[PDB]
RNA sequence: GUCUACGGCCAUACCACCCUGAACGCGCCCGAUCUCGUCUGAUCUCGGAAGCUAAGCAGGGUCGGGCCUGGUUAGUACUUGGAUGGGAGACCGCCUGGGAAUACCGGGUGCUGUAGGCU
RNA sequence: CCGUGGAGCAGAAGGGCAAAAGCUCGCUUGAUCUUGAUUUUCAGUACGAAUACAGACCGUGAAAGCGGGGCCUCACGAUC
RNA sequence: ACGCAGUUUUAUCCGGUAAAGCGAAUGAUUAGAGGUCUUGGGGCCGAAACGAUCUCAACCUAUUCUCAAACUUUAAAUGGGUAAGAAGCCCGGCUCGCUGGCGUGGAGCCGGGGUGGAAUGCGAGUGCCUAGUGGGCCACUUUUGGUAAGCAGAACUGGC
């Protein structure tokens, strides 16, 4: 009652029935896995960007609109 | 002794005597030179060698029988110390045997189908030289007849060629007598040493 | 039944080739590995700590994370189902740069300089990389000598 | 007519290899203490014989290296015992020579009844200014070819100083 | 006839390294001293390299790039008579002096002169360099011992002490300075200040002037043949540290050239080599023609 | 035209032998009282400066051994794809493309960064 | 004195290693506690093993740094 | 114009098979020559003596014969990954509790400038539910075991 054990015949033809797909697109890539000390940098940097970017960038926009 | 009809042209990877075999018996042939072993280079001018045509395996017992037949014809033709024969081929491939009936079905099927080492054969490429005989200039036909007698005993189809080279060395017989006397080649027993010009000057000072 | 452990076929691949057995050079360390850098993977037998796997040798990936004395690389590995982007942590000794992206940035800088010259001087420059064109109707020279007659040699063993 | 290339006494080795450990080896270390005025150092295995009873990691031999004027004095005592007559095969091909003595009380030692009669190996090496190159930790360089000490230079040194005899037989 | 010494050993000989065959590196310590952690991506790692040679000590601070090592500042021992120390150029006192000169010259190059004065009064205490907030921070550097064995009393630690008292924030321990007892764990600062000022070699000069003047005339000759007396040495190093701290600017030499050059033999050409071989061939054939008859 | 300290390239830069080295510099060297660790100041540390380039070191040379590079081997051994090609088979030949290595011979044997000093 | 791994690295082999990962000496348990991520067989599930991290207490070292077991490849186990 | 490809090209890495070699490491293996260090066996000068010498073995040197799926200096063809742009460059400025000589470095955020950036073909992405399948075979080429099989077992592609 010996049977055929293992083969990879008729496998690439099944693979190319659907055109094997790259993930091909991740705009603004996934962030998990990166260094937790770098995350402790980046989250506080982002929320203080939300806090204190207003007036200096506003005056810089006024200055660059006056210059050009 | 199984016939040579079941051990023939190459089908397996080379399986030599090594750390992994450990069970091969001794080969049939042990010696390879039968003529004047201590001959010089200038004694026997010409040589004839035996070229294979089929990519086959030659057995050590066939090499034994062929060197015995060639030695017998050489000592009948040109006598003792009138020739120098060298079997260029060396057996290293070890065949395997799967013996049975050891008249019943009740010993083993194809359960463990691995072979014990039976004998030693030699894989021969197309154009590889089997034997080479160096002799005098007057013994041209006798080398041809000896290799013809060995042709009927080796299996397959193979041809003969009287070499352009001066015996076993890789240098030409036309340039030999013009070049061994002046500068380069010095005899070293039966072999020939070729000296380049990229040596220390002390060798050239010891020469000349 | 091949007993798929780790590095079961690496008698030659994780070895130093010839006249290179010894301590590692320091220019392997003294490199700039930032995010987005396209790097290659080449295994080293000297440092037995952070070699990736026998499957990722010779592959090419993108850097996402950099740490104290290693780096993090995403690699498109092909398996039975579909190719997958996989996040690996590889040490610095196993990783070199890829010169293909540097050559592409050199070509982009040359295209920018030629585009600035085109906007300055009104010259249509044909900045697209065309492939190898067919040869034009050029002209040969055979003066002084007749063309040499060749015939095949006879067979000599 | 030779710039500062003078052969000198680099060191002097003292070795006693006792066939067993314990009292006789301790008294041999006491003899080397009586010669040198400093403590010896013991030796050990890398071979086990069993034909006479030594084991692995036993104190088999005592040895001591002496340098300087004390080395010159013990060399003077050894050449006084041999009466300045070496043989030709004592000189090695590297320029160093050993001879060894028996009856260590001949060196000028009052014989004690408790110690016994020991023999003592004498091995002399020769030195030149510039042999610290292969020994210093920073730049371990070669000695050289015109600087190394040879058989002929060693035997002519022993002919010149101390008035020695070659004994070619 | 004996051994099979060198047939393919020259063909399979793997050379170690250029600097290792010269005997100047080890790289088992350099691979951990030099290489910066990759979280910073550009930040240079500053290393004070202190090398001791006969008649000259060298104190530098350098970092690494892939093309080589970039030296920011460098001090030497042969420039100490310009600052006051005429003789005694390879002692613990000149090691501390060269370390202080290197630290002051580095901070003069960076422009951090008015802040971070360091330890002015040399006492030999464990005055570690602190960082003042609201100001540019301290200079973080790390030692290089090289191939020298680090034992208590090695003057690479004296150059370290000079750097720390000059104001370089280098982490170190107090159990490798000279004066640290090997059995008792306490450290003595008076012995260390004494060994900085060099009062022990003053006591040895007193020992030579009292016991045997033959050795005092044999060695220490440049000392007594310009001037050395211990009260002037104790005042001399004290004035030399202030002479360092008042002017570390490193005035240079013009040197420009007197352009003349013939010292070294050049290589001979291929045709010249082959014609030397041909002259050897012709001379040996002339010898075979002549000496066989004569 | 050079050397020293740290190096990058890791034998075009190693090994054997023979010559050359003016000025700095490198060293061998002169000795253990303090710091130091050993049987031994031989090794490591400590304060030098009476000699020397004999050695280390820097150059040059050996029809030098190795290394690298280039011809020959060689469009040869191999090889993607093809045939109702040959041959009983063993293998071999052709179309289209790619195409390696040893003996043999010729050429080289260090290039450079930072900082510092001598003609 | 020559000595490029021709020895040794606990064991079967392969890779790697010379002021070393080998031998000797001095201290020490980082063979510690905790949360995530990734690789390996893979269905991209688990176990086991491993890697880079992060937070405490530390050991060694002059410091750089190294160490959360064995130079790496195996030496081990679900519900109740 | 967004984008994709069982494809090629342009650059960039990766491998260790075919081949070839072992006068190159490891393992085998053949024969001759030269040399004198060494012990082992014969012979001569002869009380005996490395006192001298003939012969042999081993060793070394330079050669030479033949190989290795579990050897390799070298090293193919075929093959695998990546890039061939607006998600890409350049300029200016804020934030950071990460890092730190330095407004030093690195990440994030904001504003502005120019899209004609290899060939060929194709209009693409994505979600849910589920049947059947889980006994295969044959053919060129590369191979494992066996003497061989219409035998048993693998790789690519094609067919039943
Ligand atoms: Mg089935
Ligand atoms: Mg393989
Ligand atoms: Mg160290
Ligand atoms: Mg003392
Ligand atoms: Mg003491
Ligand atoms: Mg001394
Ligand atoms: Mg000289
Ligand atoms: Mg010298
Ligand atoms: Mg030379
Ligand atoms: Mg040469
Ligand atoms: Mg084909
Ligand atoms: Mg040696
Ligand atoms: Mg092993
Ligand atoms: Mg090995
Ligand atoms: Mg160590
Ligand atoms: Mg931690
Ligand atoms: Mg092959
Ligand atoms: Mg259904
Ligand atoms: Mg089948
Ligand atoms: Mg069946
Ligand atoms: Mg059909």
């Amino acid at each position: 009652a010996k049977s055929k054990n293992h083969t990879t015949h008729n496998q690439s033809r099944k693979w190319h029935r659907n055109g094997i797909k790259k993930p091909r697109s991740q705009r603004y890539e996934s962030l998990k896995g990166v260094d937790p000390k770098f995350l402790r940098n980046m989250r506080f940097a982002k929320k203080h960007n939300k806090k204190g970017l207003k007036k200096m960038q506003a005056n810089n926009a006024k200055a660059m609109s006056a210059r050009a | 002794r199984r016939p040579a009809r079941c051990y023939r042209y190459c089908k397996n990877k080379p399986y030599p005597k090594s750390r992994f075999c450990r069970g091969v018996p001794d080969a049939k042939i042990r010696i390879f030179d039968l003529g004047r072993k201590k001959a010089k280079v200038d004694e026997f001018p010409l040589c004839g060698h035996m070229v294979s045509d089929e990519y086959e395996q030659l057995s050590s017992e066939a090499l034994e029988a062929a060197r015995i037949c060639a030695n017998k014809y050489m000592v009948k033709s040109c006598g003792k110390d009138g020739f120098h024969i060298r079997v260029r081929l060396h057996p290293f491939h070890v065949i395997r045997i799967n013996k049975m009936l050891s008249a019943d079905r009740l010993q083993t099927g194809m359960r463990g189908a691995f072979g014990k080492p039976q004998g030693t054969v030699a894989r021969v490429h197309i154009g590889q030289v089997i034997m080479s005989i160096r002799t005098k200039l007057q013994n041209k036909e006798h080398v041809i007849e000896a290799l013809r007698r060995a042709k009927f005993k080796f299996p397959g189809r193979q041809k003969i060629h009287i070499s352009k080279k001066w015996g076993f060395t890789k240098f030409n017989a036309d340039e030999f007598e013009d070049m061994v006397a002046e500068k380069r080649l010095i005899p070293d027993g039966c072999g020939v040493k070729y000296i380049p010009n990229r040596g220390p000057l002390d060798k050239w000072r010891a020469l000349h | 039944t091949n007993t798929k452990g780790k590095r079961r076929g690496t008698r030659y691949m994780f070895s130093r080739p010839f006249r290179k057995h010894g301590v590692v050079p320091l220019a392997t360390y003294m490199r700039i590995y930032k995010k987005g850098d396209i790097v290659d993977i080449k295994g080293m037998g000297t440092v037995q700590k952070g070699m990736p796997h026998k499957c990722y040798h010779g592959k090419t990936g993108r850097v996402y994370n950099v740490t104290q004395h290693a780096v993090g690389i995403v690699v498109n590995k092909q398996v039975k189902g579909k190719i997958l982007a996989k996040r690996i942590n590889v040490r610095i000794e196993h990783i070199k740069h890829s010169k293909s992206r540097d050559s592409f940035l050199k070509r982009v800088k040359e295209n920018d300089q030629k585009k600035k010259e085109a906007k300055e001087k009104g010259t249509w420059v044909q900045l697209k990389r065309q492939p190898a064109p067919p040869r034009e109707a050029h002209f040969v020279r055979t003066n002084g000598k007749e063309p040499e007659l060749l015939e095949p040699i006879p067979y000599e063993f | 007519e030779n710039p500062m290339r003078e052969l000198r006494i680099r060191k002097l080795c003292l070795n006693i290899c006792v066939g067993e450990s314990g009292d006789r080896l301790t008294r041999a270390a006491k003899v080397l203490e009586q010669l040198t005025g400093q403590t010896p150092v013991f030796s050990k295995a890398r071979y086990t014989v069993r034909s006479f009873g030594i084991r692995r990691n036993e104190k088999i031999a005592v040895h001591c290296t002496v340098r300087g004027a004390k080395a010159e004095e013990i060399l003077e005592k050894g050449l006084k015992v041999r009466e300045y007559e070496l043989r030709k095969n004592n000189f090695s091909d590297t320029g160093n020579f050993g001879f060894g003595i028996q009856e260590h009380i001949d060196l000028g030692i009052k014989y004690d009844p408790s110690i016994g009669i020991y023999g003592l190996d004498f091995y002399v090496v020769l030195g030149r200014p510039g042999f610290s190159i292969a020994d210093k930790k920073r730049r371990t360089g070669c000695i050289g070819a015109k600087h190394r000490i040879s058989k002929e230079e060693a035997m002519r040194w022993f002919q010149q100083k101390y008035d020695g005899i070659i004994l070619p037989g | 006839v004996k051994v099979v010494k060198n047939k393919a050993y020259f063909k399979r000989y793997q050379v170690k390294f250029r600097r290792r065959r010269e005997g100047k590196t080890d790289y088992y310590a350099r691979k951990r001293l030099v290489i910066q952690d990759k979280n910073k991506y550009n930040t240079p790692k500053y290393r004070m390299i202190v090398r001791v040679t006969n008649r000259d000590i060298i104190c530098q601070i350098a970092y690494a790039r892939i093309e080589g090592d970039m030296i920011v500042c460098a001090a030497y021992a042969h420039e100490l008579p310009k600052y006051g120390v005429k003789v005694g150029l390879t002692n613990y006192a000149a090691a501390y002096c060269t370390g202080l000169l290197l630290a002051r010259r580095l901070l003069n190059r960076f422009g951090m002169d008015k802040i971070y004065e360091g330890q002015v009064e040399v006492t030999g205490d464990e005055y570690n360099v602190e960082s003042i907030d609201g100001q540019p921070g301290a200079f973080t550097c790390y030692l290089d011992a090289g191939l020298a064995r680090t034992t208590t009393g090695n003057k690479v630690f004296g150059a370290l002490k000079g750097a720390v008292d000059g104001g370089l924030s280098i982490p170190h321990s107090t159990k490798r300075f000279p004066g640290y007892d090997s059995e008792s764990k306490e450290f003595n600062a008076e012995v260390h200040r004494k060994h900085i000022m060099g009062q022990n070699v003053a006591d040895y000069m007193r020992y030579l002037m009292e016991e045997d003047e033959d050795a005092y005339k044999k060695q220490f000759s440049q000392y007594i043949k310009n001037s050395v007396t211990p009260d002037m040495m104790e005042e001399m190093y004290k004035k030399a540290h202030a002479a360092i701290r008042e002017n570390p600017v490193y005035e240079k030499k013009p040197k420009k050239e007197v352009k003349k050059k013939r010292w070294n033999r050049p290589k001979m050409s291929l045709a010249q080599k082959k014609d030397r071989v041909a002259q050897k061939k012709a001379s040996f054939l002339r010898a075979q023609e002549r000496a066989a008859e004569s």
